[PDB]
């Protein structure tokens, strides 16, 4: 399949070279896989989700996304126009308030929810969890991410936006899960992207158009925007049978474009997510 | 402690 005049990051993940604007992907499109988005919520009514997104859990007085951050990230995973895996199911876990803040105890509660809840859903091909959030180091946050991964979920995590070593952030610093850095349209590391040996993979993160609240769309930048590209790519690859939850981060790194990026510090991998599609 | 969107 080919989606013409695609947002740049979708084009980037199906290309060996920068400078193209056509997303190429297998029509299976992540069907039968599921992705949880642990964030500020998802506007499930948005036209672009086509009835494939729902809110399953909140920890606040409402399950609606009043911020927008969660809906944008959900759109890069699974919206018809802006998403990687256009036919995936999208579950929303509201762990952050409408200001984008959340206590670590609530975040952990949402992670353990995913590990259990997945057993109550129909996701025969695969289960991913996108975690576009982070904060100060904590072994307990890292352990919850480890537990989720250990249950049979692929957990993608944003490295953080401090131009800093990601070892000091959580759950970015948990080795067993997939830690995602941000790149720009000219194959540079984004100038805000955390780096370091704990990073697994880079994905598009600067100027990423996706869905917002009110049925709208906008562009924003962050490692939070790279992470849903990788979460959607894993779902897509599990639907194709190429990899499993426990092996998808490694599969992605092995199949990635290698040595494309610039602004990579010594000690950080030079690996850009690639879907390997050959029409 | 408090986490935030990235
Ligand atoms: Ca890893």
């Amino acid at each position: 399949a080919a989606q013409t005049n695609a947002p740049w990051g979708l084009a980037r993940i199906s290309s060996t070279s920068p400078g193209t604007s056509t997303y190429y992907y297998d029509e299976s499109a992540g069907q039968g896989s599921c992705v949880y988005v642990i964030d500020t919520g998802i506007e499930a009514s948005h036209p672009e989700f086509e009835g494939r997104a729902q809110m399953v859990k909140t920890y606040y007085y409402s399950s609606r996304d009043g911020n927008g951050h969660g809906t944008h990230c959900a759109g890069t995973v699974g919206s018809r126009t802006y998403g990687v895996a256009k036919k995936t199911q999208l579950f929303g876990v509201k762990v952050l308030d409408d200001n984008g803040s959340g206590q670590y105890s609530t975040i952990i509660a949402g992670m353990d929810f995913v590990a259990s809840d997945k057993n109550n859903r129909n996701c025969p091909k695969g289960v991913v969890a996108s975690l576009s959030l982070g904060g100060g180091y904590s072994s307990s946050v890292n352990s919850a991410a480890a537990r989720l991964q250990s249950s049979g979920v692929m957990v993608a995590v944003a490295a953080g936006n401090n131009n800093a070593d990601a070892r000091n952030y959580s759950p970015a610093s948990e080795p067993s899960v997939c830690t995602v850095g941000a790149s720009d349209r000219y194959d540079r590391r984004s100038s805000f992207s955390n780096y370091g040996s704990v990073l697994d993979i880079f994905g598009p993160g600067t100027d990423i158009l996706s869905t917002w609240i009110g049925g709208s769309t906008r562009s924003i930048s962050g490692t939070s925007m790279a992470t849903p590209h990788v979460a959607g790519l894993a779902a897509y690859l599990m639907t194709l049978g190429k990899t499993t939850a426990a092996s998808a981060c490694r599969y992605i790194a092995d199949t990635a474009n290698k040595g494309d990026l610039s602004n990579i510090p010594f000690g950080t991998v030079n690996l850009l997510a690639y879907n390997n599609y050959q029409a | 402690a408090a986490a935030s969107v990235k």
